């Protein structure tokens, strides 16, 4: 759905590497070790928040409603 | 003098030292009070002028409510709940702003840099939101196309740490002190060997292998400590543990002067 | 050395809560019991449209997570793109209250 | 070779042709 | 609902003091102390330092449910010298060490400083 | 519950500033008591945990396919050069004063999931209310305030 | 729900035996769930494919 | 007033570790009484011990009911308390063996030990005692 | 030994797109 | 039955509970949304006039709060509306109905009830935070762990009801269950093991942990015991402090296949005059017995300290057992590989056994055992083969599992599991079943339709040959479901046929 905001683990602002942790995966064909290791979170504890989110809000959102 | 510190590395965003001559309780109850009582400025009451998007109301107001602010001057405002008005005056809080539309034919984004600063700043630097990104975005709100409108008022006050994790600063502490077992309040868990089922402390360094083989030093007591503490960046983490420091001084200042007025 | 078939593969022998059981062989059979039971009571999504559906009984959670761990099978349960709960940080401590 | 023997990896993609096939609620369809 | 109410975390209760000394009647010059609205914050630490010093017997602190933010302390020592003067003398002590933490911490950073 | 049966409830909540916590401060989410495991006989949930974890430090997701040849040796020699424990044992610290703790401690991710039952349905209480006509005695339900 | 379009149900009556098919068989292997099986006094009524 | 009761040097003859990481169990003889006997139960790691090591025990009736214990106060103690192993207990129980040797096992806390001897049938020791053992 | 604790799938796509 | 001997009351709560360490036997939590709702009357007297004025003043909400008044006639004055709020003299002879406020006698049910258990009586201690709260002590003879299961509860109205309440069905006096001959309370499984860790020889502890247990008992005399060790430092024994916890002049001997009063395998248990001298705290012992601890502080010393002794031991072992932490893992159930494979070998040799014993029947020259035919003779011997198998690999796995492992100190410090259970999780499982006789053949001339026609062997009618952990066959996942199923089957029949003969 959203990605959320301050880890339930750490806490640090999270989401800012969302759309870049996208972009690393298209225009690089990028593998996503390395790619959350350049992304730069040494700590697990946010980086599982990105590995297991899955979005909803896009399929959310291409309804059209009024 | 007593508590020497020594610092190992610094960036913008987290500091690792050394603090040595001091004892178990100093250092826990710093770490208790980095992580409870550090006041800021966050987002609090929220008011809905008008809502459309496909998510709930209540659901964008939590979401708002982990958005961190400029902390800098937080002293020079007041507590509305020690300030003698009513409804969030100038001195005791700040006001929120936020405009979004339904523009294009693609999908539109909400970057927290776009609510805006509203009533009486009072040249207090205070509540700019924080951008960390290379494209200045503060972190994302809600997704919108072609239709729906969102007008915010929202309204931030003080708050602390301790009774909700919205005014934590600190979001994060690590914590180290005899990293070779010298003091051996503990033993391992192992299978067949102590050594080999376990990896070295990364602060292992800095003190000397146990000499193999010497009687168990009983008069020892714990110290030299390693803190590696890296803040949100709602405010700068040399601020963050000056200002600890001083708010656990200000309690106990405040316990001692209760007695003796009793 | 006489066979004439052979399965697809020994893991569709199962049903459908069934599949979601981490590592179904590694626990007791009366413990797949009470999860198959108790999956059936689980909130979290149930469809997409909720906005314009209405019914009377509706819980929708926050924040659903697809699980650290699955099989293989619950990819074809459609369960990765809609989970059920969210994964977490759990300890195994008799930490001295409650 | 193409006619090689199928290690036991290689199954998920028959499942997969099935369900696409059929679906799960091919029972009460049908 | 009328539960006690969230004041209860850091707010002083209105009509009612930060503290209540109490005298016990169990040991010569043994008092108990009882705290509210706070936590092991003060609480280990006063403990920590009044057993530093040793003119002074005995201590020993503890929450009796984590439900109330209140503790109590116990303390007794020897005869002519005092608990209350005891402890204040122990936070006098606190407070200059800690002091010279604030300012030798701001002195080592800004020795440090980059460039 | 869990993925395994470990229904109950929540006892109370604390903060992180007693907590129980590690050298990188990963304060946990929830905790239990041991004595569910060796009467239960979960070890699922346990393997689930490890497997859980090395899933999060490689960034690979996890796999459980119920018959397979993934063993605890191959996920623990993976979590090893991974730089942790063997086992998923962990030196962890005092809550409240911060001293070592004795034992060590079993701890990472696991997937949990949320009932239905929550407790303001369930709480009910009643004192002289409703009548009903048939017998002059308190009415059923909850819903009409019932006994 | 994809859980609960798949679902059988037999009628037996008040008490029974318990060779009858109240207890699983061998016979059940290939088609129906060996566990997910719904408890409490129709445990091994209701079975799912 | 406060003084020993019973006092000899005593050879170990070897040491037992039972299986625990802080304690294990001495048997020793007496050089002089060669009908007495001691074994001791004792803090293995923090006085380490060895085979053919001489010690020495003491009574210590007193150090000159006792009341709540006072920390130790720096201050010159002329006690009983100048060797290292020292150590309190409560007796529990007297045996008569041989219809001579005259046994009782003392305790301290969590430890053990029995001892012999007929010589001292009434000096030796009644409820509690303390201990002495140098080097 | 190699174990297969884990697989790739579109890697496999791409040489089966070199070997047709 | 629904309306004579059965029916619907009122005063009446139903919540969910949760467990707690620091309130004792008596006590009970209340949640104060239902202090508010519920009443009690009393009466007006020159002793209750000034704290009734008082609380009639409070008003309706403040949790110490009225809601009606009764004067001498049939007089119901609401307090909600009650524009005179502030003006009741509220004179002598009169009735008022209050809130709970605290320590007031309450009686206590959980369906369904058995036996002369699941009647307690409490005293309340009221608690926010809505739900209920009770003591950890008293959870298995309320025959209830804390799945979600509700409480029910009911409030006396007279002062006869309320005393014979507080007089009869009260805890203290329901210690020993009269239906057992043996008392049916007990400390339990988390506090057990605590103490199990304490009371071990080789422990120690400091003077920081040890003030704090001696301040957190509540009866304290005041003194410290003496250090039990000096030289560098003051310590002392779990055991010694416990002695603290322990009342005075109670004496226990247990004696017990070591205990030759130098106890080398530290077995037995001795107390005198109230302190510990040596031994092991076990539930064996200090749990619920024959000859327990808890049988002896009652008949001995009166039946209400007894409470006040729960109190002390629990929250003493709680509060250690904090800052000692302890748990398990998998490295419990993993074990040495040379014992692996003797697990391995011992399983294949009774294997090569069972296929003599089978080649000698289907060479037709056997014994065809007395009493039985020749077919269940067979099966006889293949049973009693497996199950020695069976056990035998148990008590290797057991004999070579360490002593730091964690759930053999769970195990043998009591509470939960046992060897079958370590040997069960960790060994192998021996052969499912189902009303004896091994899985019978569904199919025609076979188990199951993957192996081929007409075989007994191991495999064939599925022994189980692995442990837990390196996983299954899906044939003998299939039969554990088998023997499961069954399992599940006769519990909910059976359930209601004891039902009717109960009733
Ligand atoms: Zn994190
Ligand atoms: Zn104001």
């Amino acid at each position: 759905m959203i990605v959320p905001v301050r880890c339930f683990s750490c806490g640090k602002v999270v989401g800012d590497k969302w759309e870049s942790y996208l972009n690393l995966l298209q225009e690089d064909e990028l593998d996503e070790g390395t790619a959350l290791s350049r992304l730069g979170l040494k700590r697990y504890c946010c980086r599982r928040m990105i590995l297991t989110h899955v979005d909803l809000i896009e399929k959310f959102l291409r309804y059209n409603p009024l | 003098e007593g508590p020497q510190v020594k610092i190992r590395e610094a960036s913008k965003d987290n500091v690792d030292f050394i603090l040595s001559n001091v004892d178990l309780a100093m250092a826990n109850s710093l770490r208790r009070v980095m992580i409870a009582e550090i006041p800021t400025l966050a987002i609090d009451s929220v008011e809905v002028e008008t809502n459309t998007t496909v998510l709930a109301d209540e659901f964008i107001a939590h979401r708002l409510g982990l958005i961190p602010l400029q902390s800098m001057d937080i002293e020079q405002l007041e507590y509305s709940r020690d300030c003698f008005c009513e409804d969030h005056c100038d001195k005791c809080s700040v006001v929120l702003t936020l405009q979004a539309f339904g523009e294009s034919e693609s999908t539109t984004n909400v970057y927290s840099k776009d609510l805006v600063i509203v009533s009486n700043l009072m040249g207090r630097n205070i509540g700019h939101p924080i951008i960390q990104d290379k494209e200045g975005n503060g972190v994302l709100i809600c997704k919108l196309r072609k239709g729906q409108e969102l007008k915010l008022t929202c309204v931030a006050k003080k708050g602390i740490a301790k009774e909700h994790a919205k005014w934590g600063p600190a979001a994060a502490i690590e914590f180290e002190y005899d990293p070779w077992n010298k003091l051996k309040h503990t033993d391992y868990w192992y299978e067949q060997d102590s050594a080999k089922e376990w990896p070295q402390s990364k602060n292992c360094e800095y003190e000397d292998p146990p000499n193999e083989g010497d009687p168990f030093d009983y008069k020892a007591q714990a110290d030299t400590f390693y803190m590696n503490v890296e803040s949100v960046g709602s405010i700068p983490v040399d601020q963050v543990v000056v200002r600890g420091i001083d708010t656990l001084q200000k309690k106990v200042a405040s316990i001692l002067l209760a007695l003796t007025q009793m | 050395t006489t066979f004439t078939h052979c399965e697809i593969h020994p893991s569709m022998i199962l049903g459908v809560a069934a599949s979601i059981i981490p590592f179904p062989d590694h626990n007791q059979s009366p413990r797949n019991t009470y999860q198959s039971a108790m999956g059936k009571q689980a909130m979290g999504v149930f469809l997409t449209n909720y906005n314009v559906r209405m019914d009377t009984m509706a819980n929708i959670l926050y924040y659903p997570q697809k699980p650290l761990g699955t099989t293989r099978a619950m990819e074809y349960l459609k369960f990765r793109e809609l989970p059920a709960g969210q994964n977490a940080i759990v300890a195994i401590a008799c930490y001295s209250g409650y | 070779d193409e006619s090689a023997p199928i290690t036991a990896e290689d199954s998920w993609a028959v499942i997969s042709a099935f369900f696409r096939e059929k679906g799960l609620v091919s029972q009460q369809l049908d | 609902m009328n539960a006690p109410d969230r004041f209860e975390l850091f707010l002083l209760g209105e009509g009612e003091s930060k503290l209540k000394i109490d005298p016990d009647t169990k040991a010569p010059n043994a008092v108990v102390i009882t705290f509210e609205k706070e936590d092991h914050t003060l609480g280990n630490l006063i403990r920590a330092e009044l057993l530093n010093d040793r003119k002074v017997l005995f201590a020993a602190y503890k929450v009796e449910h984590p439900f109330f933010a209140r503790f109590k302390l116990r303390i007794q020592t020897t005869e002519g010298y005092d608990p209350k003067d005891a402890l204040k003398n122990a936070c006098n002590s606190i407070i200059n060490k800690l002091g010279a933490l604030k300012t030798n911490f701001e002195t080592e950073w800004n020795l440090q400083t980059l460039a | 519950a869990s993925r395994h049966g470990q229904k109950g409830t929540i006892g109370i909540t604390y903060r992180r500033e007693d907590m129980p916590f590690t050298a990188e401060g990963i304060v946990p989410d929830l905790i239990i008591n041991p004595h569910a495991i060796p009467s239960r006989m979960t070890v699922a949930h346990l393997i689930e945990c490890l497997l859980s974890k090395v899933a999060a430090l490689s960034g690979n997701e996890g796999d459980a396919s119920p018959f397979t040849d993934i063993t605890v040796e191959g996920i623990s020699k993976l979590l090893r050069e991974h730089g942790y424990q063997s086992r998923g044992f962990e030196v962890m610290y005092n809550g409240h004063t911060g001293k070592k703790l004795m034992a060590q401690i079993f701890f990472g991710p696991t997937y949990y999931q949320r009932l239905r039952h929550m407790v303001d349905d369930k709480i009910h209480a009643r004192a002289r209310g409703p009548m009903q006509v048939l017998t002059r005695q308190p009415v059923e339900g909850r819903s009409r305030d019932g006994g | 729900t994809l859980s609960h379009l798949r679902r059988t149900n037999t009628p037996i009556g008040r008490d029974g035996k318990l060779a009858k098919p109240r207890q699983l068989h061998n016979t059940h292997w290939g088609l129906v769930c060996p566990a997910e099986t719904p408890e409490g006094q129709a445990c091994g009524l209701v079975k799912n494919l | 007033m406060s003084n020993t009761l019973f006092d000899d040097i005593f050879q170990v003859s070897e040491v037992d570790p039972g299986r625990y990481n802080k304690v294990c169990r001495i048997e020793a003889a007496s050089t002089t009484q060669d009908q007495c006997k001691l074994t001791l139960d004792i803090n293995v790691e923090l006085f380490p011990v060895a085979a053919q090591d001489s010690l020495t025990v003491t009574i210590a009736s007193s150090l000159n009911a006792t009341r709540s214990w006072r920390p130790p106060q720096a201050g010159d103690r002329s006690l009983a308390d100048d060797y290292d192993y020292v150590m309190y207990g409560t007796a529990y129980k007297f045996e008569e063996v041989s219809k001579d040797l005259i046994a009782v096992y003392y305790s301290f806390g969590g430890l053990l030990m029995r001892l012999e001897g007929n010589y001292r049938n009434l000096n030796n020791l009644q409820e509690n005692a303390y201990l002495l053992i140098r080097r | 030994t190699n174990a297969s604790p884990f697989i790739k799938r579109d890697r496999m796509r791409r040489n089966f797109l070199r070997m047709r | 039955r629904g309306n004579l001997m059965g029916k619907r009351v009122d005063f009446s709560a139903r919540t969910v509970i949760s467990g707690d360490p620091n309130l004792e036997l008596d006590q009970v939590g209340v949640p104060k949304s239902i202090a508010k709702t519920l009443t009690y009357p009393e009466v007006v007297t020159p002793y209750n006039i000034d704290r009734l004025t008082q609380l009639v003043r409070n008003g309706p909400n403040e949790h110490p709060g009225a809601k009606y008044v009764i004067r001498d006639s049939g007089d119901r004055i609401d307090l909600r509306y009650s524009k005179r709020a502030g003006d009741i003299q509220l004179q002598y002879g009169w009735k008022v109905e209050r809130h709970i406020m605290d320590n007031d006698p309450v009686l206590f049910n959980r369906q369904p009830s058995l036996h002369k258990m699941s009647m307690m009586a409490h005293r309340v201690k009221v608690i926010p935070y809505s739900t209920f709260r009770l003591n950890l002590s008293v959870t298995s003879p309320y025959n209830a762990d804390f799945d979600g299961d509700e409480m029910n509860l009911h409030v006396p109205q007279s002062e006869e009801t309320r005393a014979e309440l507080s007089q009869l069905c009260a805890v203290p006096l329901q210690i020993v269950s009269p239906q057992s001959n043996k008392p049916c309370m007990g400390i339990v499984q988390d506090t057990l093991c605590g103490i199990r860790k304490l009371t071990l020889r080789d422990t120690f502890i400091e003077l920081d942990q040890v003030l704090n247990m001696l301040y957190w008992v509540p009866d304290w005399d005041g003194v410290i015991p003496t250090p039990a060790i000096i030289k560098p430092k003051p310590l002392w024994s779990g055991k010694q402090i416990l002695s603290v916890a322990i009342p005075n002049g109670i004496h226990l001997q247990r004696f017990d296949e070591g205990t030759t009063l130098l106890s080398p395998k530290d077995n037995g248990m001795l107390i005198i005059d109230g302190q510990i001298i040596f031994g092991v705290v076990e539930k064996k012992t200090v749990g619920s017995s024959n000859g327990g601890l808890i049988h002896v502080v009652t008949r001995e010393k009166g039946p209400q300290v007894c409470a006040k002794l729960f109190g002390n031991i629990q929250k003493v072992v709680n509060f250690w057992l904090l800052h000692n932490g302890f748990s398990t893992g998998i490295g419990d159930t993993i074990a040495d590989g040379p014992t692996m494979r003797e697990i391995t070998e011992t399983i294949a040799e009774a294997k090569k056994k069972v296929l003599d014993v089978t080649k000698e029947a289907q060479a037709n020259l056997l014994t065809a055992k007395h009493g039985m035919t020749l077919r269940e003779s067979f099966e006889d011997n293949v049973v009693r083969f497996l199950n020695e198998a069976r056990d035998k690999a148990g008590r290797l796995a057991e004999v070579n599992l360490k002593d730091l492992n964690n759930v053999k100190q769970m195990v043998m410090a009591g509470s939960k599991g046992s060897f079958i259970n370590i040997a069960q999780m960790s060994a192998c499982v021996g052969q499912q079943s189902v009303e004896g006789k091994r899985i019978a053949f569904g199919f025609v001339d076979r188990t199951l339709p993957h192996f081929s026609k007409d075989d007994y062997s191991p495999e064939s009618k599925g022994f189980v040959e692995n442990s837990y952990l390196r996983g299954l066959t899906p044939q003998e996942f299939f039969f554990h479901a088998m023997g499961g199923r069954e399992g599940l089957i006769d519990t909910a029949v059976k359930t209601a046929e004891t039902g009717y003969i109960q009733r």
